């Protein structure tokens, strides 16, 4: 994750059961999807508005499936990144690497 | 037989080929080559002389034994070429002169500077002369 | 989003779960014989009991290998170096 | 009006 | 992806292979410089007039091979070379492609397994021709190939 | 018997030190050291991929992230990073020169041998960058 | 390895440094030649030997001169209380205190 | 025999110095030090 | 009218 | 516990049977409850 | 009317 000042920023480990990678025979990583099961209370604020704005009342302990999609962009040969929750892209999650 | 069958013809061809391409200087035509598993033998002979000559070191001040003769016999016993190993009489004179020439400059430079420094500081007026010379000045 | 993201992140994840399934099966089999709790199945939960394997070399071997790899790849000593091209740097500084 | 040794301890550059 | 590779009934094969490639890697590409740029002694002395000039010539050559050794390490050649050595033990064949370096970017060399390339070589031993297969996705293709 | 045989070959593959311990019988220190060297050599085989697969992408991402947060100074854009199990190699080269240069110490007063040239060749033989090692004439 | 063998072989010649019979330069050249190293520049040229002799002479000359100058200059600085005040006014110090 | 075999591998898993001591036979000092490092290495994994 | 050496032990800083 | 001056302030240990923690699959501690069985006399003034 | 060296064995501090 992106460092925030001097705050403790441990890196996140995803086991094979929590992500998928598509990779061509040439060996290039075309796309990666990571799945995070995070509770509503523990959700980041930006993701929380997406869940709240879509509709319905979610319990604080209720789990939310957060999908982060990193894929090779056709133009410039870069990675486009965004987070998707419940079929809708989260506002502000869009980015590039 | 691989020394004669392989190694020596390999060197023979290479010498002529490297001479035609000027990669090696033209040989004097009197150069022969042995393929030896040589120079290491010559080094081994030299090392024996140095150790044997070092055995003569504690007796450097012996008034009886002619050490120069003993060194020549040791070198002959090893079998190395003794041409130029022993210093010639003019070479020993040159070393004799050079040793005296050395501290001639060492004591000369020491004596010259001490007097030069002393005369520079003989009087304050003369001391300004040293300052004005090197580019220094008294009034700062 | 177009290209690979046309389906959506969840749609892509579900389609590629089939492709990664053999690797999960192999991982579960490897865990079965070394350390069963290291790679639990998707159906495993807080009530799952992991039986100790009848042989111990697998658990002993995995722990030794992971520890020995850790000392080799990430020791106390610095394991990465920043190197500047010597000719390129000399062409820039005097 | 010259002296040979370099003068170093107190004198200025000029 | 669904293929399961059975462990061989004997272990000397895997044990011998890994030892072989590692020993080959250590001997062929050690940490110490395994190549030296040599200037032929007679031509150099014919172009320069003092042994000091010859010494600084060796300093420049020593600098060049340091850069080459630094380039090899910084571009993960040893990772690719070890894989090539393993391929040479089992297949006896591997193709190494060194792409043209763009600036100081990460430019690892591409390894081609025997199943990904063909070579034609006359009985004299010259490489007449060679074709490689790259199976690259449409998105991952370079702009010119795309 | 077969259980021990399979466990023995599994132990070597998993780098277990019971492999040098062997199934039974007496063992020696020197051979255990040598066969353990076989274990550490084949150890390099399994993490060779992880250097490119894990170590380099870790450093590349960290270099960019620490630059964006200004935790490290902006890199000159010409700096590359190898992941080496490096600086210790450079230290080893320097220590070899110092010991090699200390061998030249007994002959510090040698009037024949050009010691400055010998030090330069020794440094070149080691392979270190010799820029600035030898004092320039103005520095002397 | 060739260089280190020469140094060990040359270091063996140290006991006979003052020998008046043996041409140590000839032995040193022969030792280097037998090892096979390039002998160009390992032996000091006659001009280089003269330069080293001058440099060590200048080392003693400047070092003795620097000591002799300061002792003489100090003597003139403390020759009289009037000249004593002159040194203070020169360096910027003051006699009145 | 099976008791000793299980207790031996449990000793290694618990890092007991019976593993270096062995059930029986003769033992040499240098072999213990190298395998003691193995216990110290698998020590790293448990508190990580 | 000047003296060359620095004077250090008691002189006023001036 | 919050240190009151330089007094003896040992940390309290809760066994698994004295507390519950809820954690999402992401691994965040959503909530956690500790159970203390303290006598009436030993209770702090505010709890008493 | 001055002398530079510091005097310490018997003199009073003042």
């Amino acid at each position: 994750p992106e460092p925030e000042g001097s705050n403790y920023n441990p890196m996140k480990l995803y086991r094979l059961s929590s992500y998928v990678v598509q990779r061509d025979a040439f060996g290039n990583v075309l796309q990666m999807v990571t799945r995070d099961q995070i509770a509503f209370g523990a959700l980041p604020e930006d993701i929380r508005k997406a869940v709240e704005g879509q509709g319905g009342e979610k319990k604080a302990d209720e789990t939310i499936d957060v999908y982060t999609h990193i894929y090779l962009d056709e133009d410039s040969g870069e990675y486009l990144r965004y987070e998707e929750v419940e079929g809708m892209e989260v506002q502000g999650s869009d980015g590039t690497y | 037989i691989l020394s004669q069958e392989l190694q020596l013809p390999l060197v023979r061809v290479l010498l002529k080929q490297l001479q035609a391409t000027q990669q090696i200087p033209e040989l004097p035509k009197e150069a022969v080559e042995p393929t030896i598993s040589g120079r290491g033998q010559d080094l081994d002979k030299l090392e024996r002389c140095v150790t044997a000559w070092a055995a003569l070191a504690p007796m450097r001040d012996d008034p009886d034994i002619n050490l120069a003769m003993i060194k020549l016999r040791i070198a002959n016993a090893i079998g190395i070429d003794t041409s130029g190993i022993l210093l010639t009489e003019e070479q020993k004179q040159q070393k004799m002169a050079q040793q005296s020439m050395q501290m001639g400059m060492d004591n000369g430079a020491a004596a010259l500077a001490q007097g030069m420094a002393a005369q520079a500081t003989a009087s304050p007026e003369a001391m300004a002369a040293a300052a004005d010379s090197v580019g220094l000045q008294p009034g700062i | 989003r177009t290209g690979l993201a046309e389906d959506g992140a969840k749609s892509v994840y579900e389609r590629l779960k089939n492709d990664r399934a053999p690797y999960e099966t192999r991982a579960q089999n490897c865990a079965q014989y070394t350390i069963p709790s290291l790679f639990p199945k998707d159906s495993d939960n807080a009530s799952t009991d992991y039986q100790t394997p009848w042989q111990a070399v697998g658990a002993r071997g995995l722990n030794n290998l992971a520890s020995k790899l850790m000392l080799a790849l990430f020791p106390m000593q610095t394991w990465m170096r920043l190197t500047i091209s010597e000719y390129e740097a000399k062409q820039l500084l005097s | 009006c010259f002296s040979p040794k370099i003068k170093t301890p107190k004198m200025d550059t000029n | 992806a669904s293929t399961d590779y059975q462990t061989p009934w004997q272990a000397v094969g895997a044990r011998g292979l890994n030892n072989l490639a590692s020993k080959l890697m250590l001997a062929l590409f050690p940490m110490q410089t395994w190549m030296r740029l040599t200037i032929s002694e007679y031509e150099a002395k014919q172009l320069l007039s003092d042994p000091d000039g010859l010494a600084k010539v060796d300093e420049g050559l020593s600098m060049v091979e340091r850069i080459i050794m630094n380039y090899i390490e910084s571009n993960s050649y040893r990772v690719t070379l070890f894989e090539a050595l393993k391929q040479l033990v089992v297949a006896g064949n591997v193709l190494l492609y060194l792409p043209e370096p763009e600036g100081s970017n990460y430019n690892p060399m591409k390894l081609y397994r025997l199943s990904s390339y063909v070579v034609q070589r006359d009985a004299f031993g010259n490489v007449l021709q060679m074709v490689t297969r790259d199976q690259i996705a449409f998105g991952a293709l370079p702009e010119d190939i795309r | 018997a077969v259980s021990d045989a399979i466990e023995a070959r599994l132990s070597f593959a998993f780098m277990l030190n019971s492999a040098v311990q062997r199934t039974g019988e007496r063992v020696t220190a020197e051979e255990i050291r040598y066969v353990a060297s076989e274990l550490e050599d084949t150890l390099g085989g399994v993490y060779s991929i992880l250097s490119q697969e894990l170590q380099l992408p870790l450093v590349r991402v960290l270099l960019k992230q620490l630059q964006a947060t200004q935790q490290i100074p902006e890199l000159p854009k010409e700096a590359v990073e190898p992941t080496i199990s490096g600086r210790g190699q450079d230290l080893d080269k320097l220590e070899r020169c110092v010991t090699a240069w200390a061998a030249l110490a007994p002959m510090r007063d040698d009037p024949d041998i050009n010691l400055a040239m010998i030090k330069l060749r020794i440094a070149n033989a080691i392979g270190i960058d010799t820029s600035g090692i030898l004092l320039t004439e103005e520095q002397k």
